[PDB]
């Protein structure tokens, strides 16, 4: 609810056109789940350049 | 003048479709894509 | 009053799985180095 | 004659075999033989109906056809699918083809042999497995950089009002979600792994069961 959530999640990721709103979505999930998994956890923040992977081959 | 009265017209007819009758929040559809619908409307 | 699809909100859902899934291993590699 | 009805029945048999549906108990012949029909006496569709006919090994003989044609069939295809929303590759549709040639050749009888395979077809591939997975991949990774990262306020979100929450809760409250694992998720997964097929990794069953011997431990430590 804090994310620029933009709802309409599969097209979003659909879009193609950005990346910066998918590397924010799969880092805040990794964190989601981190935090889950134990209460008091955190990741060093300054940068993690990320991926987009294309096709099969790759 | 120059307008992409097809596209507008296919937004349009798209919103309109869910919208008059899935009657459900318009989350895909945006103020910009309206605006084309309007000026679909007086254009047609 | 937002109109969540209950549909859509299973692909909300069905990813969270694959990304724990990957959660497994990165946290077996970084206990425990590439090999 | 109900072409109608004939369609409305006929449909389900390729949307379940192009993309797994989450639908089930799809099979019966009369459905098979309404769609055949159809297709007979849809003269736009005869080029499909054709193609499809083409069952036999020795005579695998699939016609060339111009990228023009190949397009227009895709067309007729999704309208006729109602799903132009998104376009598959015609291999999927010529490996479903080769597995009717399976269906055709079984004559399987009351038994419900259910094939259960994941489809075999595909050509001039190469046997693989993830050695030669992991040896290509080393190269094809490292050749590029990743694109890009910025900050955006990073740190650690968190929760909000819990009854603003629970409003979203109501919403959620009726549905079948003890199901919808089953109803998307884990069939989409499993049906994921064609990719095997593509370029003939043997998939193997023998460690995807590996799920159920995992899950066991959160029971053994209560």
């Amino acid at each position: 609810s804090t994310l620029e959530m933009t709802q309409p999640l599969l097209e979003i990721f659909r879009n193609k056109a950005d990346t910066r709103q998918i590397a924010a979505v799969v880092f805040s999930t990794l964190a989601f789940i981190h935090n889950r998994f134990h209460p008091l956890v955190t990741n060093f923040t300054n940068k993690m350049e990320f991926v987009v992977t294309e096709t099969n081959d790759t | 003048e120059l307008i992409n009265m097809r596209r507008y017209r296919n937004a349009a007819r798209k919103l309109i479709h869910h919208y008059s009758l899935n009657s459900t929040s318009s989350t895909e559809y945006k103020i910009s894509d309206v605006v084309m619908t309007m000026i679909f409307l007086l254009r047609s | 009053d937002f109109s969540i699809t209950e549909v859509e909100a299973t692909q909300y859902l069905t990813l969270l799985l694959t990304v724990e899934h990957a959660y497994l291993h990165y946290y077996i590699f970084k206990n425990y180095g590439v090999f | 004659i109900n072409m109608r009805r004939y369609r409305n029945a006929a449909r389900k048999l390729i949307h379940h075999y192009s993309l797994n549906s989450t639908s089930s108990t799809e099979y019966k012949i009369s459905d098979v033989v309404m769609t055949m029909i159809f297709l007979l006496r849809s003269e736009k569709y005869h080029s499909l109906f054709k193609l499809l006919e083409t069952t036999f090994d020795d005579y695998t003989c699939r016609p060339q056809m111009t990228q023009v044609q190949t397009d227009t069939l895709l067309d007729a295809v999704r309208s006729l699918l109602e799903m132009p929303s998104t376009t598959i590759d015609l291999t999927t549709v010529d490996i479903m083809r080769s597995s009717f040639a399976r269906c055709f050749n079984s004559p399987i009888m009351r038994y419900a042999k259910i094939v259960l395979l994941q489809n075999v077809a595909l050509q001039r591939d190469k046997r693989t497995t993830l050695e030669e997975l992991l040896i290509e991949r080393g190269e094809k990774i490292q050749m590029l950089q990743p694109q890009q990262y910025i900050n955006s306020g990073t740190e650690i979100p968190f929760c909000d009002d819990a009854e603003f929450l629970n409003r979203l809760l109501k919403h959620i409250d009726p549905y079948p979600l003890s199901r919808m694992y089953y109803n998307a998720a884990n069939t989409m997964f499993y049906t994921t792994m064609e990719n095997y097929a593509v370029s003939n990794c043997k998939f193997n069953i023998e460690d995807y069961n590996n799920i159920f011997k995992v899950m066991e431990n959160i029971r053994k430590h209560s």
